[PDB]
RNA sequence: UUGAGAAGCUCAGACGAGUAGGCAGGCGUGGAGGUUUGUGACGAAGCCUUGGGCGUGAGCCUGGGUCGAACAGCCUCUAGU
RNA sequence: UUUCAAUGGCCCGUCUUGAAACACGGACCAAGGAGUCUAGCAUCUAUGCGAGUGUUUGGGUGAUGAAAACCCAUCCGCGAAGUGGGAACGCCCUUGUGGCGUGCACCAUC
C-alpha cells in the first residue's frame, strides 16, 4: 500500500504518484449488456443465424 | 461431402525447367515483356485466387481427415473429441520409443495415423 | 432441499412469455389478412 | 460480531462470525448508521463469498430473519442500510454472482412486509407504513439519488404484491404498500425507469382506495 | 551461480585454460575419488593421481578392471594402467589410456608429501 | 484507425465498444449510434472538453440543466482558472485527477461510459458534448 | 467437464467463488459406469447451468 | 440447436484486366525474452528421393535412404533477413 | 515418373520504342551480393499524464550480474500567454405526421 498507494491516495514511497483509473468501472461487459437495466429496453432480439 | 480440388498440378516458376540456378518454386514474373506475365496462349497459369479450394473442405486429406501434427501422447489425446475430423501425424524428428506408444493411445482414442508405420517392425 | 430456480432465468421466462405472446397475435392476424389478401 | 470475521476465506469462521453477531445486534443501544454500514459491508462480503446455491439460499434466509432480532427502534436502520450498500455494490457485482444476491434482496423485501404485520399488531397499521414508506422513499426510490440502480427497482416492483401476498396469505389490508413506486414514477428523472416500473409492477388497487 | 569477478563463465576462457593448462596444473586436474574405505578413513574425498596408486576401473569398456598406476600422460589427460591394455595388428598390446575421474583409488602409495597433504586437507592417519 | 473498430489496443476500450456495439443494434437510439461511432474516433478527433465548458453550456442562457448528465467521448480536464465549480454529473473516458477531484468535492458525481449505459440506456436526459478541434 | 481417471469418469466443476483458492478450486464427483444414471448425474449436479 | 476465439458465428446481392503508384494480410532466415511440465544416440540438424499429403501461392508436414548431436512449434523482440 | 499421340508454344532480364525493331547482359553450378544506421524537421496513429508535461547532466540506491531495475534534489526545455443551420435529448399528440423547447463540434450572419 505504500509502494503504489491507492487510486485516490498518493503513494507514501512514489512522490505524488496515484494508482491509475479504469476507462471502465466494471469490466465484466456480459453483466453490463445482460443486465435488468439494459435488456429490460431492448428490442426484441432478431433470430441467431437465420434460415435461408 | 467429397473434397473437390480445383487443381492437382503445381505452379512452376516460369523457366525453371531451362536452368539449374531457377528453382521450381513459383516467383512472380516482374518483367513487362514477358508473355508470362500478360498471359498470352500457351503460356503457363499463375497462382490467382480463383484457383482457392472450399473452405469447407480446404486443408482435409482425400480421406476427409484435417492433419494434426503430434509430437507426444499429450498432444494425441486433445483429439479426443476430433477423431472424426482429424487425423494424428507423428512429427518426423519423434522417436520410435514414442511413435508406439502414440499408436497404441490413438489406438484406444479411436484416431487415425497417417504414419503409423513408421521406424517400427511388426511381431504377432 | 432444493435450488430455487434462478432469478434471471425467471426474468427472462418472464421477458420471452411476453414475446411469444406478441408472436402468436402478430402470426394470428397475419394468417386471416393474408388469406383475405390472396382473394384479393 | 467482528466485520473482519466476517469477510473471512473460510466459511467456518464466517459462520462463527454470523453467530456471534445474531446477539450484538439485538443490544438496547441505538447503533449510527455508519455503525450499520460497516457492519453491512462485511455481511455482504458473506454473502459474496457464499459457494453453493443451497448454502447461499439458507444464508440468505439467515440474514432476512435477522431483521425482526434487532431492537425495534434502530431496525428501520438495518433495512435502510441493507438498500444503501445494495445501490453501491451491485454494478459492481459480476454476472455469476446476481442471482445469489437476487435472493437476498428479496429475501430482505418480505422481511419488511413481515416486520410491518408485526409492529401492526400492538400498533396501527398506518403509521408503521408510514415509517417504512419513509426508509423507502429515502432510500432506495430516492428521487434525488440518480446513481440507484434501476435493476435493484425493476427487482422490487417484480416482486413487491408476490411477497406481500406471502405475508398476508389470507388478506392484504388497506395501507399505501405501492406509495413508493407511485412517488418514483410521477417524479423521478429517469425516463427509462419510469416509462418501465409501470410495466413491472403489478399494483393490485382492489384493496387501496379509490382516487 | 558465481558471483566473483575474478572468476570467468566464458566457455572460450574456461575451455582455453584447462587445454592450454601446464604441467603442474594438469597435475590437480587429474584428480580421482578415493574408494569408500579410504575416503571414510583418511577423511579425503579425492586427490591428484599419481604412480604406483592401485585403482579400480569404474567406467568404460574396461569397467571393474584393477592395476598400479604404470604412468600418467598428462598432455591427453590419460592414465595408463597395468595390464589393461589392446591387442594391435601385430599382436603387440598398446596401453589403453583412462580418465582419472573414471577411476577410483582403493590403495595410496604414499609418501611423506602425501602424507603431509592428507593432514593438510583435513585428514587423519 | 476510424471505421469498424478502434486502433486502440486498449483492452478495457474495445471493452465499451463491445458494450455500445449491442446497445446502437439492439436499440433504435442515436445516442448510442452517436457514442459507439466517437469510440472508434482517434485522440485527435476527440479533443479533451474542459471542467469550465461542461459549466459553461449546462448552465446556458435559460440555464435550467435540472440534472442531465454530461457526456463527452475525451477526457474531462480541469480550469484552475474557475473557482467555484458548479454541482455537475459528467461521465466520460477519462478524468484527469485534479477535474475528479473538483466535481466530486464540488458536490456531483464522476461516471464511466458504462456507469452511464447502466443508468441510461438510451441516453435519455443527457447532454452530449464536444471539445473544440481548432487546437 | 468430464475426465477420466484409472478407468472412472468423474465431473469436475468450478464456482466463481473458489477462484481464488487452486487447491479447492474443482470440485469433483464419481459418474455411475449405467450411462442413464450418468447422464442424470451430470443433469442433478449441473442444474440450471446453462 | 448447443453456431459467444463478438477478433466468433451467420444471411444476402453485386463484382473480378492492369504498368507507375497506393493499401492490406501473409510465407521464410539469423539471434533475444517467454512458452510448449516441447523433440533427440530407440537418432537432432543437414542432405538425397519417379514415396505420400496440405496451401491460390510464398511455403509447410511426412515415408524411405544417408547421417551423427543438437533442435523446433506458438506469443513477443530484433536484424548484416 | 518416363514416353507416345492430338493441339498449342519465338529467349530471359535491361534500355529503347505507340509498339516492336533493336542494341546490350547471359557457358554452367555453388556461396557471397545492394534503401542501412544516426541527427533534425513535419504529418498521422498508439500510449501516459494533462495547464501542464519531460526520472536516466547528475545524486541516491541496487548482496541472488550491480552497465539492469528502483528512487528524485536543483534547474532547464517545450506549452499555458446575439441571429440562422446543426449533433444529441426531453415533452407531446393526430398520436405517425409534425410541433414545442434545450442546442455540442463546425459553418454562415451581426
Amino acid at each position: 500500500d505504500s509502494v503504489f498507494g491507492s487510486t485516490t491516495e498518493v503513494a507514501q514511497l512514489k512522490k505524488n504518484y496515484f494508482l491509475p483509473e479504469n476507462i471502465i468501472s466494471n469490466a465484466d461487459v456480459t453483466r453490463l449488456i445482460n443486465s435488468d437495466e439494459i435488456q429490460s429496453i431492448v428490442k426484441a432480439a432478431g433470430p441467431s443465424r437465420v434460415k435461408r | 461431402v467429397n473434397i473437390i480440388k480445383k487443381r492437382t498440378k503445381p505452379f512452376k516458376r516460369h523457366q525453371s525447367d531451362r536452368f539449374k540456378r531457377v528453382g521450381e518454386s513459383w516467383r512472380k514474373p516482374r518483367g513487362i515483356d514477358s508473355c508470362v506475365r500478360r498471359r498470352f496462349r500457351g503460356t503457363i497459369s499463375m497462382p490467382k485466387i480463383g484457383y482457392g479450394n472450399n473452405k469447407k473442405t480446404r486443408y482435409c486429406m482425400p480421406n476427409g481427415l484435417k492433419a494434426f501434427l503430434v509430437r507426444n501422447v499429450s498432444d494425441v489425446e486433445l483429439l479426443l473429441m476430433h477423431n472424426k475430423t482429424y487425423a494424428a501425424e507423428i512429427a518426423g524428428n519423434v522417436s520410435a520409443r514414442k511413435r508406439v506408444e502414440i499408436v497404441e493411445k490413438a489406438r484406444a482414442l479411436g484416431v487415425k495415423v497417417t504414419n503409423a508405420g513408421a521406424k517400427v517392425r511388426s511381431q504377432e | 432441499a432444493s435450488i430455487f430456480a434462478p432469478e434471471s432465468l425467471l426474468k427472462k421466462t418472464k421477458a420471452q412469455k411476453q414475446s411469444r405472446e406478441q408472436i402468436v397475435a402478430a402470426a394470428a392476424e397475419k394468417k386471416s389478412a393474408r388469406q383475405k389478401k390472396r382473394e384479393l | 460480531p467482528f466485520i473482519k470475521k466476517l469477510a473471512a476465506n473460510d466459511r467456518k469462521t464466517r459462520d462463527k462470525a454470523l453467530e456471534s453477531l445474531q446477539r450484538f445486534l439485538s443490544q438496547k443501544k441505538k447503533f449510527e448508521r455508519l455503525d450499520f454500514l460497516k457492519l453491512w459491508k462485511g455481511l455482504f462480503y458473506c454473502m459474496w463469498m457464499a459457494d453453493k446455491p443451497l448454502y447461499q439460499q439458507k444464508l440468505s434466509d439467515n440474514l432476512a430473519a435477522l431483521v425482526p432480532i434487532v431492537w425495534i427502534d434502530n431496525r428501520i436502520l438495518f433495512q435502510s442500510t441493507f438498500w444503501e450498500t445494495m445501490g453501491r455494490e451491485w454494478t459492481g457485482i459480476d454476472i455469476l454472482r446476481t442471482d445469489k444476491f437476487y435472493l437476498l434482496m428479496r429475501r430482505f423485501c418480505a422481511a419488511a412486509f413481515r416486520d410491518i404485520q408485526t409492529r401492526s399488531k400492538t400498533a396501527l397499521l398506518d403509521k408503521v407504513v408510514a415509517e417504512y414508506n419513509q426508509m423507502w422513499m429515502d432510500g432506495p426510490f430516492n428521487t434525488e439519488n440518480l446513481a440507484f440502480p434501476n435493476g435493484i427497482l425493476f427487482h422490487l416492483a417484480d416482486i413487491w404484491t408476490e411477497e406481500l401476498r406471502k405475508v398476508y396469505p389470507e388478506d392484504v389490508p388497506k395501507a399505501d404498500w405501492y406509495l413508493p413506486f407511485d412517488s418514483t414514477i410521477k417524479s423521478s428523472h429517469n425516463v427509462v425507469l419510469r416509462k418501465t416500473l409501470p410495466k413491472r409492477l403489478d399494483r393490485v388497487s382492489e384493496y387501496t382506495k379509490d382516487s | 551461480m558465481k558471483f566473483s569477478r575474478d572468476v570467468t563463465s566464458s566457455r572460450r576462457k574456461q575451455r582455453k585454460a584447462h587445454f592450454g593448462a601446464p604441467s603442474s596444473v594438469r597435475r590437480v586436474l587429474m584428480s580421482a575419488p578415493l574408494s569408500k574405505e579410504l575416503r571414510e578413513q583418511y577423511k579425503i574425498r579425492s586427490l591428484p593421481v599419481r604412480r604406483d596408486d592401485q585403482i579400480t576401473v569404474i567406467r568404460g569398456s574396461n569397467k571393474g578392471r584393477e592395476g598400479k598406476i604404470t604412468s600418467v600422460y598428462r598432455k591427453k589427460f590419460l592414465l595408463l594402467i597395468e595390464r589393461v591394455t589392446r591387442e594391435k595388428a601385430n599382436g603387440a598390446s598398446a596401453p589403453v589410456g583412462i580418465d582419472a575421474s573414471k577411476v577410483v583409488i582403493t590403495k595410496l602409495h604414499l609418501d611423506k608429501d602425501r602424507k603431509d597433504l592428507i593432514v593438510r586437507k583435513g585428514g587423519k592417519v | 484507425s476510424q471505421r469498424s473498430k478502434p486502433a486502440s489496443e486498449n483492452v478495457y476500450l474495445k471493452l465499451l465498444v463491445k458494450l455500445y456495439r449491442f446497445l446502437a443494434r439492439r436499440t433504435d437510439s442515436r445516442f448510442n449510434k452517436a457514442i459507439l461511432k466517437r469510440l472508434f474516433q482517434s485522440k485527435t478527433n476527440r479533443p479533451p472538453i474542459s471542467i469550465s465548458k461542461i459549466a459553461a453550456l449546462t448552465s446556458r442562457k435559460s440555464a435550467s440543466s435540472q440534472n442531465k448528465t454530461t457526456v463527452v467521448v475525451g477526457t474531462v480536464t480541469d480550469d484552475e482558472r474557475m473557482l467555484t465549480v458548479p454541482k455537475l454529473s459528467i461521465a466520460a473516458l477519462r478524468f484527469t485527477k485534479s477535474a475528479r477531484a473538483r466535481i466530486l468535492k464540488a458536490g456531483g458525481e464522476v461516471l464511466t461510459l458504462d456507469q452511464l449505459a447502466l443508468r441510461a440506456p438510451t441516453g435519455s436526459n443527457t447532454v452530449l458534448v464536444r471539445g473544440k478541434k481548432h487546437a | 467437464t468430464v475426465r477420466e481417471d484409472n478407468g472412472k469418469l468423474y465431473l469436475y466443476m468450478k464456482t466463481i467463488e473458489r477462484a481464488h483458492f487452486p487447491s479447492k478450486l474443482w470440485q469433483r464427483i464419481k459418474l455411475s459406469k449405467n450411462y442413464a444414471k450418468a447422464l442424470e448425474q451430470i443433469d442433478q449436479q449441473l442444474l440450471y447451468w446453462p
